[PDB]
C-alpha cells in the first residue's frame, strides 16, 4: 500500500491569499497524482490530474506540481468559492488512495462559544420523549467537545451534534448536540449539564439545569 | 448439495429503493437461468423475474417492469434484483431460484431455491414534522427543534422571514428510528424578550406540511 | 398470458387418507407443470415435474398427471409430514406462472373463536403508545374477519394481525390483531371495539370498552 | 453532461448486509473501469473498490476485503457493491465513480461522480424488549375463562420465547408469530387462558427471554383497580 499524507489539514487564509497544500507518498508515484475539490454535501470535482494538467473549466488560479513523493496545489488568489476541502489522490490502474482532505477556510480571530442549554419541552414531554438541546454560538475554530452528564453521569450513545458550515458574516461556527431520553429515563434523575471544551476557554464551560 | 442464499432484504419506506444480492455454492451460475420469486403474505408465490445465460433475455411480471432490474455476475457467481419505486404489494420474502435438471434442456423446472429473504414496505412514503419550542431561559437564546420527519428537505424562517440576523439552522441528523430531526435557533437581545414575537416557520414540502410554532420564555 | 387456478384453496384431511389437489390452466401447456412442497418459513422444494416426473428422493406417496389444461397431484397416505402448502407452476423457457396454492390442514370440526380485548395497560400508556389488543382463541377453520371501531369510527392501516398455526392438541387457530396509536389519539376517544366475523358464529361478536372504566 | 446516480442506502445494523446500485447516463460504462469510494464523518475520502473493464480485475480496500464484493452489468450500465458484516466505521457518504477522461488511456483519475448516498451503521445490533401486560379486564371475562397475557414489543432482532410460570402453565398458552413493526423493530403478544376463580390465589408471571439480547424479563399480570 501507498500512503498518501496531506499538509496541513486545516489551513486558515483571507480571500486574496495565495495557498499551498502539499501531498507527500510514502513510495514514488511519478505523476500519477490528482487534485479533488469537495463541498458539504456535494460530490468531489476533479481538479487536477497528472500532478499538473487543469482539467478543463477549472480556473487558472488553480496549479499544480510536484513528482516522486512530493505534491503541492497552489491557489493564488483565493476567492470565496474557493474555501472548500482538499484531496489528493493516487490512482493507479486498479487501486487508488486518497489524503485526509486538507479544509481551507477563512481564517478569523478565535471566538469563545456562546452555551446555552434548552430542557425538553412539556408538550413533547407527555408524549414520551425527551429532547435536551445544547447550543454553542459563535465560536472559532471548528473543534470543541460536548459532553452531557446526567446526575454527574457521562452520557455515551445518546447524543447526537450538528454544525453548521462558516457564517457569511462573522466566519465563525456554531454546534447543536441533541440528547434524546426516554421520558421514565429522563424523570429518573435531576440535573442535567452539556460541558463545552474549546480552546477560547480557560477551562470547560458546563451549562446545567435541575429537571423543574 | 447445491446451495443458494439471499441478502440485501428489510424494511423500506414506500417509493423507497432496496436491492438483493443473491450468492451460490457447489455450481455456477453461467449455464443457468436465474429466477425471483416471491412469497407474497396471502401465501401463495409469484414469479418476478428471469434473467438468461449471458443475459440475453430478461423478463419481468407486469407489476414490476419498469421498476425492477436483474443482473448477473457469472465469474464471481452472483445474482442481483434491484426493486425501486416500491409499493406495498411488494411485501413478501424473495427467493432466487434456479432453473436446471441432471441434463439442462430447454425448459427445466426451478430445482433449487435459497431460503429466501423478508423484504417489508411500509405504506407511509412520508411523515410530517412535530415542532417543539427551544425556550428561552444581555443576549438570550431560543429557537425550535423540528423532529422526526421524513424525507428531506426541511426549511425554516423566522417571522415570515422578517428576522434574519443570528438565525442558525443546524443541518439534519438522521435519528437511529429512521427519522430526520433538526433544530434552528436565533440570537436575541433580553429586553425584546417581553415585547417582539418569535414564531419559526417550519415547511416540508414532501409532506405539503407548514408549521408556525411561537416561542415564549415559559412560565 | 397463462393462469394457473389451484382447487381448493384450502384442503382439510386426515392422517392416512389419499387427496388430490387439482391444477387448472387457462390454456393448454401439455406436460410442462411442476409441483413444489413449501412449509412456513422454508423454501419451495421441487417435488414433481413435467407433470408426471418424480424427482429423485421424492417419496412414492406422491404422484402426479394430467396434460393440456388439466392436472393433479395425488398423495396417496398422508404422513403428518405432508401437511404444508402446494404450488403447482407452468414454467417456461425464460418465464414462469404459479397457482395460489394449497394448503393441507388437519381436519377437524367447525369451533367458534373465543374473543377478548385488551386495553392497553397504563405503563405503556404513559411511555407514549397505546396498544389495544384483541384476541381470537381456538377457532376453526382459519378464515376469519377482525375490524376495529373506535368511537364507532372503522379503522383502516393502524392495525396488525397475527396468526398461529394448527394447535397439535386442538387443531384449532389463534389470532391477535393490534391496533396500535399515540397516546394523544388514545387520549382523543372513549370507546374501542373489535368486531369478529367468523362462520362457526350465528353473527359478528362485538367486544369493547370505554378508555377509563 | 454524463451523470451518475447510486441508490440502496440507508440505516443498517451492526453485522447486518445492504447492496448499493449505481445508474449512468450519457455514457456507456462498459469501456470504463468502475470505482466505488467513500467520504467518512471525518471528512476524508477513502477508496473502497473498483472493477476492470469485463470484470477482468476486481480490487479492495483491506479495511473491507473480504466483506464486499464489486460487480457489473455493461448490457444495462449499471454497478453493484454488496456490504456484508458491515461495520461502524463503514458508516460514509458512497460515491459512485468512474474512471475515465477525455481519451482513455492505461490510467485516467476518477472524471466523473454521484452524488452519494448515505450509509449509516448503527453501532447497536441488537434491542431488549419492552413488555407489558395484557390484564384481565373486570368485563372482558366470560363464562368461568379469563383471559390475560402479555405484550412484547420494540425488540431486535428475532427470536423471543416466553413461558409462563416458569414453565408450570403449558395448556391454553398461544405465543403468536411476530409482527414487524414500521420502526423496524418486532412485536409479539402471549396469552393464555385460566379459569376465573384461579385470579385471586394462582399469581402468573410470563417469562421472555430474548437470547440475541440475552435479556430476561419475569412480568406479573393481576387485574387493574
Ligand atoms: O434459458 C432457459 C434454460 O437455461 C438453461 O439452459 C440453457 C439454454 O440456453 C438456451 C439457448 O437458446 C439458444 O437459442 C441460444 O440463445 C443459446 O445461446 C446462444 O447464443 C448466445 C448469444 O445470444 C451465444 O453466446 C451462445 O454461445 C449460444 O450460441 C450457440 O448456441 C446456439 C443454440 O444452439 C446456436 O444457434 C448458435 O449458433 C451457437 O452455436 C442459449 O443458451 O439451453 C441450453 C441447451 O439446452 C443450455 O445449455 C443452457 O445452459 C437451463 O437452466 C435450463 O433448464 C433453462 O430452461
Ligand atoms: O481498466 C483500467 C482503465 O480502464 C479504462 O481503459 C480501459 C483499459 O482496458 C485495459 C485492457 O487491458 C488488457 O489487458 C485486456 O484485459 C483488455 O480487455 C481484453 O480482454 C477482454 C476479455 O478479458 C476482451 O473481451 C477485450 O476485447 C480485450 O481483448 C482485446 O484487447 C486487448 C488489449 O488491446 C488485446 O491484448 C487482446 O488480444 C484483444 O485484442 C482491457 O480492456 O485500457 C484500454 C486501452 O488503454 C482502454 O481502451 C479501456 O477502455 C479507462 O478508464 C482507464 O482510465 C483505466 O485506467
Amino acid at each position: 500500500d501507498v500512503v498518501m499524507t496531506q499538509s496541513p489539514s486545516t489551513l486558515s487564509a483571507s480571500v486574496g491569499d495565495t495557498i499551498t497544500i502539499t501531498c507527500r507518498a510514502s513510495q514514488s508515484i511519478e505523476t500519477w497524482l490528482a487534485w479533488y475539490q469537495q463541498k458539504p454535501g456535494k460530490a468531489p470535482k476533479l481538479l487536477i490530474y497528472k500532478a499538473s494538467t487543469l482539467k478543463t473549466g477549472v480556473p487558472s488560479r488553480f496549479s499544480g506540481s510536484g513528482s516522486g513523493t512530493e505534491f503541492t496545489l497552489t491557489i493564488s488568489g483565493l476567492q470565496f468559492d474557493d474555501f472548500a476541502t482538499y484531496h489528493c489522490q493516487h490512482y493507479a490502474g486498479y487501486s487508488a488512495t486518497f489524503g485526509q482532505g486538507t479544509r481551507v477556510e477563512i481564517k478569523r480571530t478565535v471566538a469563545a462559544p456562546s452555551v446555552f442549554i434548552f430542557p425538553p419541552s412539556d408538550e413533547q414531554l407527555k408524549s414520551g420523549t425527551a429532547s435536551v438541546v445544547c447550543l454553542l454560538n459563535n465560536f472559532y475554530p471548528r473543534e470543541a467537545k460536548v459532553q452531557w452528564k446526567v446526575d454527574n453521569a457521562l452520557q455515551s450513545g445518546n447524543s447526537q451534534e450538528s454544525v453548521t458550515e462558516q457564517d457569511s458574516k462573522d466566519s465563525t461556527y456554531s454546534l447543536s448536540s441533541t440528547l434524546t431520553l426516554s421520558k421514565a429515563d429522563y424523570e429518573k434523575h435531576k440535573v442535567y449539564a452539556c460541558e463545552v471544551t474549546h480552546q477560547g476557554l480557560s477551562s470547560p464551560v458546563t451549562k446545567s439545569f435541575n429537571r423543574g | 448439495e447445491v446451495q443458494l442464499v439471499e441478502s440485501g432484504g428489510g424494511l423500506v419506506k414506500a417509493g423507497g429503493s432496496l436491492i438483493l444480492s443473491c450468492g451460490v455454492s457447489n455450481f455456477r451460475i453461467s449455464a443457468h437461468t436465474m429466477n425471483w420469486v416471491r412469497r407474497v403474505p396471502g401465501g401463495g408465490l409469484e414469479w418476478v423475474a428471469s434473467i438468461s445465460t449471458s443475459s440475453t433475455y430478461r423478463d419481468y411480471a407486469d407489476a414490476v417492469k419498469g421498476r425492477f432490474t436483474v443482473s448477473r455476475d457469472d465469474l464471481e457467481d452472483f445474482v442481483y434484483l434491484q426493486m425501486h419505486k416500491m409499493r406495498v404489494e411488494d411485501t413478501a420474502i424473495y427467493y432466487c431460484a434456479r432453473k436446471g435438471s441432471d441434463r439442462l434442456s430447454d425448459n427445466d423446472p426451478f430445482d433449487a431455491w435459497g431460503p429466501g429473504t423478508v423484504v417489508t414496505v411500509s405504506p407511509a412514503s412520508t411523515k410530517g414534522p412535530s415542532v417543539f419550542p427551544l425556550a428561552p431561559s444581555g443576549t438570550a437564546a431560543l429557537g425550535c427543534l423540528v423532529k422526526d420527519y421524513f424525507p428531506e428537505p426541511v426549511t425554516v424562517s423566522w417571522n415570515s422571514g422578517a428576522l434574519t440576523s443570528g438565525v442558525h439552522t443546524f443541518p439534519a441528523v438522521l435519528q437511529s428510528s429512521g427519522l430526520y430531526s433538526l433544530s434552528s435557533v436565533v440570537t436575541v437581545p433580553s429586553s425584546s424578550l417581553g415585547t417582539q414575537t418569535y414564531i419559526c416557520n417550519v415547511n416540508h414540502k414532501p409532506s405539503n406540511t407548514k408549521v408556525d410554532k411561537k416561542v415564549e420564555p415559559k412560565s
